[PDB]
């Protein structure tokens, strides 16, 4: 009862410029499910990004892309968007979606990569 | 003492439908027989399909059954079950269910002591 | 006076606290995480376990050993307590250095990943507080202090209960796993309290010191804690690998259950050996009383064990409901084989506690390589026709000619 992540939307955009993300989610209960979003840049290690919980639609967001990036959930359609606006050069990096149950995210635990059992195979995205 | 082994179900069903056939138990600690479930074709020797271990941890399966069966037991009411899918002309037989005191790991008809009436299983293609 | 059955009494308090606890945090750990948690953290909570035992060198059964032996001796005892305490500490210290450092390749290999190297390097720290609690819990066992070892532990499960809640519902899953690892850990609090509240040592002992010849001969008894750490759970392990080959992994997990179960409530009696039998047949260094002190615990253990073995079987179905989760329920007839094994086997660490005491490793490795030789002889002839049955046989077999050897032995030893 594994929940697949498959990443879309990955490419290469100028400096400033918009570009969006999706993750879907193969499973139900995904209404139920805490999302984020993680990256990582070539030889570096996995970095928070953003991250959605499972009602009111809570968001956290790593002050590197806080008010540049904006994420979204679809309980209908099994997916979370990432709007990466104001791109710059230092977001090339691949992109990986993260799923996990909100008794792993806890309270102050929901950047921790280790806290997300699933995690998809990323997308790439590219700034110049 | 022993055990009475029951059949349920069969009948006349067309190539690719469903079956689910039941193999009712009835004796003293009937927990401890290991049951499985053989086919005979018409006047040709007996043949394994499924089976199961005593304490319901391993299932056995022949290949030609291997994707599309699917045997089960409720230790409750002491009953089997044989999921049957996808019903092939090659499946047209009597099937039966045996019983064997700590049993039940073995694809042959010598090593089951206790069997029941078989029932009739035929597809019609 | 001092006995095996008041040992045994504040022994089983804190083994019902013990089990209790490990229950409760169990049963949280499946609901709040499931399978697919409980999966991922099976390689780190074995780490806690061998941590139990690898953090301090496993110098604690020559610990206990040696302080027994010096109890009387001022200036000894202060030799004993030195060398220990800087045993423990530039063992754990280098432990310490290899978890911050390496902590990559450890999260690697236990979760798969390296999103897990913050948990190792908070286990660094953990495993500190891990050697020093059992190094003081080593030492209140020494003076055959029970109440001081059962009130430690009874108020470290609490603290340790309390820790993991905490820790779970503030940092989730990586949180719960540092509770995990605190349990073991907070139990230094008590110990140090109960160590300087009694007056059992002065403080001023657990400064570190050297002895070369005391050093070595705790370095006997970490080579005995080493070996038991892989002999014969080695064994199991090539037993599961064989009943997964005959039979299926769930066949092996009804023998998990019923073994699992089986050393909980083993635990009232075997915890207690550590605290009486071990420290007691080290102040004797006459065969005439060695004999008497074996013969007169044979006297409690084996009726207690019995009596304790049979109304499990006679609660055998009760365990299966709840214990268990009652998927199984026809392993209500491997009790009997494990509970007729669980007898023998505890009539046999007697002489076991024994060698300890007399810190022989020659009859150390003699009785790790009987029982090892034995269950896989019994292994090989009962598990590939038998299934998890005949894994219970192959354990019951096993112990009942192991303390057949054992008594044997003994009475050669003896004459």
């Amino acid at each position: 009862a594994q929940v697949q992540l498959v990443e879309s939307g990955g490419g290469l955009v100028q400096a400033g410029g918009s570009l969006g993300l999706s993750c879907a989610a193969s499973g139900r209960t995904f209404s139920n499910y805490v999302m984020a979003w993680f990256r990582q840049a070539p030889g570096k290690e996995r970095e928070f990004v953003a991250r959605i919980s499972e009602s009111r639609g809570t968001t956290d967001y790593a002050d590197s892309v806080k008010g540049r990036f904006t994420i979204s959930r679809d309980n209908a359609k099994n997916t979370i968007y990432l709007q990466m606006n104001s791109l710059n050069p230092g977001d090339t990096a691949v992109y990986s979606c993260a799923a996990t149950l909100p008794a792993w995210t806890g309270i102050i635990g929901g950047r921790r990569p280790g806290n997300y059992p699933y995690w998809g195979q990323g997308t790439q995205v590219t700034v110049s | 003492a022993q055990v009475q082994l029951v059949e349920s179900g069969g009948g006349l069903v067309q190539a690719g439908d469903s079956l689910t056939l039941s193999c009712a138990a009835s004796g003293r600690t009937a927990y401890r027989y290991g049951m499985g479930w053989f086919r005979q074709h018409p006047g040709k020797e007996r043949e394994f399909v499924a089976s199961i271990w005593w304490t319901g941890t391993t299932t056995y399966y022949a290949d030609s059954v291997k994707g599309r069966f699917t045997i089960s037991r409720d230790d409750v009411k002491n009953m089997v079950y044989l999921q049957m899918n996808s019903l092939k002309p090659e499946d047209t037989a009597v099937y039966y269910c045996a019983a064997k005191f700590y049993g039940g790991n073995s694809k042959r008809p010598g090593d089951y002591a206790y069997w029941g009436q078989g029932t009739q299983v035929t597809v019609s293609s | 006076m001092v006995s095996l059955a008041k040992a045994s009494l504040w022994t089983a308090a804190s083994t019902l606290v013990k089990i209790g606890a490990g229950l409760l945090v169990g049963k949280l750990l499946a609901v709040s995480f499931g399978p697919a948690g409980l999966g991922l953290a099976a390689n780190f909570r074995q780490l806690i376990t061998v941590l139990g035992v690898l953090a301090g060198a496993g110098i604690f059964n020559g610990v206990t050993k040696y302080v027994a032996q010096y109890h009387d001796n001022p200036q000894q005892l202060r030799r004993v307590v030195g060398t220990s305490s800087a045993m423990v500490l530039g063992f754990s210290t280098l432990m310490a250095l290899v978890f911050v450092l390496a902590a990559a390749p450890i999260s690697q290999g236990l979760f798969g990943n390296t999103d897990y190297q913050g948990l190792v390097r908070l286990v660094a720290l953990v495993q500190m507080g891990i050697a020093w609690g059992n190094l003081l819990l080593a030492l209140m066992k020494g003076f055959r202090d029970a109440a001081g070892n059962a009130l430690s532990l009874i108020v470290g499960s609490l603290i340790g209960v309390l820790a993991y809640y905490v820790s779970y519902r503030l940092g989730g899953y990586e949180g719960a796993l540092l509770g995990l690892a605190l349990i073991p850990a907070l139990v230094v609090i008590p110990a140090a309290i109960m160590l300087i509240k009694r007056g059992v040592i002065p403080l001023s002992y657990l400064k570190p010191s050297w002895d070369n010849g005391l050093a070595g001969q705790l370095s006997k008894f970490t080579l005995m804690a080493l070996i038991t750490s892989v002999t014969l759970p080695v064994a199991y392990i090539m037993m599961r690998k064989l009943l997964a080959a005959q039979y299926s992994w769930d066949e092996v997990g009804i023998w998990q259950g019923v073994s699992s179960i089986s050393d909980a409530y083993l635990q009232f009696i075997t915890a207690s050996f550590s605290v009486y039998l071990l420290p007691t047949l080290s102040r004797l260094t006459e065969k005439r009383d060695i004999t008497r002190e074996v013969v007169k615990s044979l006297k409690f253990v084996l009726p207690a064990v019995a009596a304790a073995s049979f109304t499990v079987w006679l609660l055998r179905d009760f365990a299966i409901w709840l214990l268990l989760s009652n998927k199984f329920t026809a392993m209500r007839d491997l009790f009997a084989w494990q509970l007729v094994g669980d007898v023998l086997k505890v009539g046999a660490y007697v002489f076991g506690y024994l060698v300890i005491a007399k810190a022989s490793l020659r009859f150390y490795i003699l009785a790790e390589v009987s029982q090892f030789t034995l269950l896989m002889v019994f292994a090989h002839w009962l598990i590939p026709a038998h299934g998890a049955l005949g894994a219970a046989q192959a354990y019951m077999a096993t112990y009942i000619v192991y303390f057949s050897l054992c008594c044997g032995v003994f009475l050669l030893w003896r004459r």
